[PDB]
């Protein structure tokens, strides 16, 4: 009994690795010319119904907390937003002393010091002449120096460019596809808690519709879980790690800006235009959001019930409002119709659960300028949007941070939190991993190469 | 690998002056926010100061302290002044998960060894 | 019946369709160009490693170098009927980059023995 | 594919106000020039207004109208004002061959559907 | 009390400069080496 070795080229075997992915965008919107962020004008067109083929008798282990695609995706968004702001116009000439005063057009009692009516000298198209223009700035975009003498808050740290009106901030789905020689797996187990073997793993050349959404907590327009609201963590015993709760049934949230803003154009210089808020038409009403009272209470019921499987059954689980700190972590900053919101959330995470119609209304604040999460230094300016902005969205998951209490006092308090901005995408890339194919294996057989 | 260092600190006379520092070596400096925590004996950690894109301070700072981050050296300073004897404690340095600062200790994933500061 | 459509099946049965796993192997803008160059470069490496051995593109290249029982110590028919390729790779994953050297020696040595054999005529 | 969509228009009282629009979707906006043509009943087409790099107007405009193109939305507006009854006609929208405006109808290769405007 | 080795080596210059606000201006001073300043026409 003598047997020899052989090499089998094109043999199916893979090893964990990492690489660089590329475009996959729907060609339906290609005709609609839009050189916006998350571009489609420069992409490989996607493929209809990619070759999603099932696999059998296969066992693979996933680990999203140490995934590379999420890290790779982040650097992509960072490198994209910077590219999209290069053709825009800087705001260096606008850093001027402002003469401001309160605005009272029978303003509602809800907000008093929220809109400031500012006027400042500015260079016109001809530098020899100057013009005295006026605009309305939110109270969060002006500071007092010494009376009425204000300046933009960002005009002593770093100037930053206006957001080009041509581009848009809405979420365009971005599929991810591996290059030649690689393959993207995809778990399919319903009871998949982020880590561990996935029995019914399947392969696909391209991921499903992935829409990156910029939100801190209460991530919107996510991919719903199939069943049994899940609690995906890394070291649930440790409290320093977030908890990305994702529930199946979504709760609809409506957010509106009843103020009838009007846009006004001011010339920075020759060919450079800067837009500023004009005169508010009609009464001024605070921007707010609504979520159904009945569904939200039920939704928390599912989360609490599913959360007891890790902390026993006789545990007094009670939620508490946000932590307290930077304005972008206390509230949840979600983009809506080109304007950035900041919505107080103390009305949701306020209850206690024992182991034995109406609509919730919450206030919100708006900032024209934002210190972007892309980098610490550069800020951004959001031009005003005419009319009334209203947008509905799907609240599909939560980002809860546990409170590091003592071992005794079994009342475990969870607090909403976030701001990482990588966990937002990790909730959507928890199914995929990238693998590298390794052909030309070696096996034993019987032959004799004739001479 | 992500690691942090700290300044000296040391004994300081009541109503004196002192400066701390913390250099972030491993990760990028313009993609994270650093903050300082203090742990007095027989007490839990609490926020003191932190610089992301806008400075923040604790309730007991009362404007005494000053925090600024030098992008060149990738370090964050703390210009403490007029240190009352109640301020004696171990001052830690931590890096937040992202460019925002949260007063809870669970918003940071890379702490420091700890710097001893005492006032007599 | 598709790309890696039989990874979890029997390795002997996995040999039924081997071209599908090989044919679909070669087919921000800078990222695309870098991937394409890497993709084509990888294929050339694999082909060259087969070239130096006693075959070019046969797709079933059975060499005459002796096999070692210590490397696998598994019955020939026991592994070709039940165990899958992925499990098989891990068993001899450690014993890799050593057989490759043996194959080159068994080919270069044989190559000259064929060259001078054709010359004595 | 290259196609154009016009605005409403509609009946307007004599000496009133109106606004027309035309959005170019297929081709690139910053490499073509648009123009407006009117066709009164029992008459041939004639130039009304057009904006390339410098505005132009017809002989009968007399400065009443105003034409401007918004690069952001890729549309061209046309500010009607002081509409006399003789101005009633179907106002087409057309795209010039390249970056220039010619008063002859044969200088355009993509016409619109036609907007009906009447004055009483 | 500069050393006798060098006399016209360091020049103490002061000039108006624009502060963070475009409207206001500040009078700041600095020291420049003699090889970085030339006379135009006194000081
Ligand atoms: C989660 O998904 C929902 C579902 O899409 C999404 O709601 C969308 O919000 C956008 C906000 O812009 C809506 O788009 C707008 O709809 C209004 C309705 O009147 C239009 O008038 C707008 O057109 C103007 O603005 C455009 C902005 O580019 C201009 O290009 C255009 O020329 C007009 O000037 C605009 O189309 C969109 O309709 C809804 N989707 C719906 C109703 O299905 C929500 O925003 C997502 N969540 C987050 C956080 O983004
Ligand atoms: C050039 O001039 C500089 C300014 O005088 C000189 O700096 C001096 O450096 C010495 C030693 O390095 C310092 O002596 C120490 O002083 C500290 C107290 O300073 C505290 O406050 C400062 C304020 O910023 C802070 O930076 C320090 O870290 C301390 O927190 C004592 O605690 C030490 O024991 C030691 O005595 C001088 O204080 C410092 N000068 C000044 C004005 O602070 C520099 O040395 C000169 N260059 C050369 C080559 O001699
Ligand atoms: C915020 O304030 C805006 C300013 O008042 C509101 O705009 C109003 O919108 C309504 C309906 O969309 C208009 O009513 C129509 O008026 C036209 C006549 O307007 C003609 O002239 C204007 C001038 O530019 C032109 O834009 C129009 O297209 C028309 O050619 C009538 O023909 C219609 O039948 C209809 O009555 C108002 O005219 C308009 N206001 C002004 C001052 O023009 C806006 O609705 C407010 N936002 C909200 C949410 O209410
Ligand atoms: C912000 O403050 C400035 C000055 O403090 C306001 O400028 C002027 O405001 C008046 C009314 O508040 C505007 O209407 C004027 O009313 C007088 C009343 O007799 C009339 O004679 C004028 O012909 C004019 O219609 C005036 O247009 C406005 N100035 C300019 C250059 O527009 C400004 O209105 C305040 N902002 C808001 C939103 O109220
Ligand atoms: C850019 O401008 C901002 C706004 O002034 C600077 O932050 C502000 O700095 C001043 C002093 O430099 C702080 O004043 C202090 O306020 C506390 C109360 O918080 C008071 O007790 C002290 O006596 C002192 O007056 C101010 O708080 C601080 N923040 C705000 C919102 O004004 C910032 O430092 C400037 N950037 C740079 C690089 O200097
Ligand atoms: C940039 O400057 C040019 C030059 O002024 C602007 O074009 C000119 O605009 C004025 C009014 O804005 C026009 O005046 C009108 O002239 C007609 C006769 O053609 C007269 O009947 C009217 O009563 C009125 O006075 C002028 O014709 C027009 N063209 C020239 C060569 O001056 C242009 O609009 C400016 N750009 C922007 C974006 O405003
Ligand atoms: C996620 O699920 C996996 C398996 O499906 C869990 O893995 C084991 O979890 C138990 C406790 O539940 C540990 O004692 C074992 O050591 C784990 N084994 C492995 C290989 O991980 C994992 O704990 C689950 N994680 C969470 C956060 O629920
Ligand atoms: C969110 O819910 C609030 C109710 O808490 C709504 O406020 C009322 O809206 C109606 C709509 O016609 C008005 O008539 C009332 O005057 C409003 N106030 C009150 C106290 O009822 C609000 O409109 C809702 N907004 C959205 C976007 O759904
Ligand atoms: C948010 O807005 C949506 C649509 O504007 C509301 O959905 C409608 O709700 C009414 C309630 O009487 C139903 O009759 C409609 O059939 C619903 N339409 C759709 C498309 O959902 C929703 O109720 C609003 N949210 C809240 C909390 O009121
Ligand atoms: C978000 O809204 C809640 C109420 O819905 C605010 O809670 C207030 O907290 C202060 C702190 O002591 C109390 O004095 C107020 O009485 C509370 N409000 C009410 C209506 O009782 C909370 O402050 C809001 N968030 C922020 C950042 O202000
Ligand atoms: C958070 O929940 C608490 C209950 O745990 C709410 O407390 C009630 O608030 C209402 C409104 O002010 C009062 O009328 C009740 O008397 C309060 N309860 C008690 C027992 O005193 C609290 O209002 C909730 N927060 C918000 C912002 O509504
Ligand atoms: C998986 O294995 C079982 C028995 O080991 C076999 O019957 C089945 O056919 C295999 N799967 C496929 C797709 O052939
Ligand atoms: C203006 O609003 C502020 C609050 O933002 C208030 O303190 C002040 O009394 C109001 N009136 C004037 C004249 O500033
Ligand atoms: C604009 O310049 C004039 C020049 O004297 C000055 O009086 C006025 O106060 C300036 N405007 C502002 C808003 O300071
Ligand atoms: C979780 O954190 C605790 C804290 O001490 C530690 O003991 C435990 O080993 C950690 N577990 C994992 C899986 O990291
Ligand atoms: C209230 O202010 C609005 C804002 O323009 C105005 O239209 C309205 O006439 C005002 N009403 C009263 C009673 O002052
Ligand atoms: C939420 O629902 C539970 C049971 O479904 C009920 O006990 C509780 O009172 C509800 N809470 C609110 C605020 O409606
Ligand atoms: C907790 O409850 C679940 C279901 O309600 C049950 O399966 C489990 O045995 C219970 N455990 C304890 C310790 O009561
Ligand atoms: C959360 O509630 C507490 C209750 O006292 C309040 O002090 C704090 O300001 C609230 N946080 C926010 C972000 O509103
Ligand atoms: C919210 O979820 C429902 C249920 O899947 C879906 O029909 C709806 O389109 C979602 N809303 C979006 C995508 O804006
Ligand atoms: C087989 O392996 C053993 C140890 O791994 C080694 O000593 C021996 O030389 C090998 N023989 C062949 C023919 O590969
Ligand atoms: C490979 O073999 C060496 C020695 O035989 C051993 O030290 C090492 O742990 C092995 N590694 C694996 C992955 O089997
Ligand atoms: C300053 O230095 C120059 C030499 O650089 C010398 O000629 C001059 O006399 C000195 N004094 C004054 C007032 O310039
Ligand atoms: C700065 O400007 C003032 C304005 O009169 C002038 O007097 C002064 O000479 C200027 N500074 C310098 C260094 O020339």
């Amino acid at each position: 009994e003598n047997l020899w070795v052989t090499v089998y080229y094109g043999v199916p075997v893979w090893k964990d690795a990492e690489t660089t992915l590329f475009c996959a965008s729907d060609a339906k919107a290609y005709e609609t010319e839009k050189h916006n962020v998350w571009a489609t004008h420069a992409c490989v067109p996607t493929d209809p119904n990619p070759q999603e083929i099932h696999l059998e008798n296969v066992t693979e282990e996933f680990n999203m907390w140490k995934n590379n695609m999420v890290e790779q995706m982040h650097t992509d968004i960072i490198s994209l937003w910077d590219q999209s702001l290069k053709p825009c116009v800087k705001l260096t000439p606008l850093c001027v002393t402002l003469q401001c005063t309160n605005v009272t057009n029978n303003i509602t009692d809800d907000m008093r010091g929220e809109l400031k009516n500012c006027s400042f000298n500015m260079t016109t198209e001809l530098r020899d002449k100057k013009q005295k223009v006026y605009s309305l700035f939110y109270r969060l975009d002006v500071v007092q120096i010494n009376n009425k003498e204000y300046r933009l808050i960002n005009c002593n740290t770093s100037a930053c460019t206006q957001a080009c009106p041509k581009v848009s901030f809405e979420p365009i789905p971005i599929h991810y596809c591996a290059p030649a020689g690689f393959a993207i797996l995809k778990c399919k187990d319903k009871k998949f808690n982020g880590t561990g073997p996935c029995p019914s793993v399947s392969t696909v050349q391209c991921t499903h519709g992935i829409k990156p959404v910029v939100s801190t907590q209460l991530l919107l327009n996510g991919s719903l879980a199939e069943e049994e609201v899940m609690i995906r963590s890394e070291n649930i015993t440790n409290n320093a790690k977030n908890i990305l709760v994702q529930f199946n049934t979504p709760v609809q949230i409506n957010c509106t800006r009843p103020n009838n803003n009007t846009r006004k154009s001011i010339r920075i210089g020759p060919g450079q235009a800067f837009y500023a808020t004009g005169d508010i038409i009609g009464d001024i009403r605070q921007a707010h959001c609504n979520v159904s009272k009945a569904t939200w209470n039920e939704t928390l019921g599912k989360v609490v019930k599913q959360l007891r499987k890790h902390f026993g059954n006789n545990t007094i689980i009670r939620f508490a409002n946000s932590s307290g700190g930077d304005l972008e972590v206390t509230t949840h900053s979600f983009n809506c119709g080109g304007e950035f919101f900041y919505c107080n959330t103390s009305g949701l995470f306020n209850s206690t659960w024992i182991s034995n119609n109406d609509s919730i209304t919450l206030p919100c604040r708006i900032k024209q300028i934002i210190n972007m999460w892309q980098r610490i230094g550069q800020c951004m300016y959001a031009p005003p949007i005419q009319g009334v902005i209203r947008c509905v969205s799907n609240i599909t998951g939560l980002i809860l941070t546990r409170d590091g209490g003592s071992t005794n006092s079994t009342t475990e308090t969870f607090r909403p939190g976030g701001g990482d901005m990588r966990d937002n995408w990790r909730s959507e890339l928890y199914k995929y991993k990238v693998v590298k194919i390794e052909p030309l294996g070696v096996a034993p057989t019987r032959c004799k190469r004739r001479v | 690998e992500v690691q942090l260092v700290e300044s000296g600190g040391g004994l300081v006379q009541a109503g004196g002056f002192l400066r701390l520092s913390c250099e972030l070596r491993g990760s990028i400096f313009n993609q994270y926010a650093m903050a300082w925590f203090r742990q007095a004996p027989g007490k839990e950690r609490e926020f003191v100061a932190g610089m992301g894109a806008v400075p923040h301070y604790g309730e007991f700072v009362k404007g005494r302290f000053t925090i600024s981050r030098d992008n060149a050296k990738s370090t964050v300073y703390l210009q403490m002044s007029s240190l009352k004897p109640e301020d004696t404690a171990i001052y830690f340095c931590a890096r937040s998960k992202s460019t925002y600062i949260s007063y809870n200790s669970n918003g940071y994933d890379y702490w420091g060894r700890g710097t001893q500061v005492t006032v007599s | 019946l598709g790309f890696l459509g039989a990874a979890g099946s029997t390795m002997g049965a996995a040999s039924m369709t081997l071209t599908v796993q090989a044919r679909n192997l070669l087919s921000w803008g800078i990222k695309q160009l870098q991937a394409r160059v890497l993709a084509v470069e990888r294929y050339l490496r694999d082909q060259q490693l087969l070239g130096i051995w006693g075959c070019s593109g046969k797709l079933i290249c059975c060499t005459n170098v002796p096999w070692n029982s210590s490397w696998s110590n598994r019955n020939l028919s026991e592994i070709w009927d039940n165990m899958t390729w992925l499990q098989w790779d891990k068993e001899i994953s450690n014993y890799t980059q050593i057989i490759y050297g043996l194959l080159e020696e068994s080919q270069n040595q044989q190559e000259k023995n064929e060259q001078d054999l054709l010359a004595l005529d």
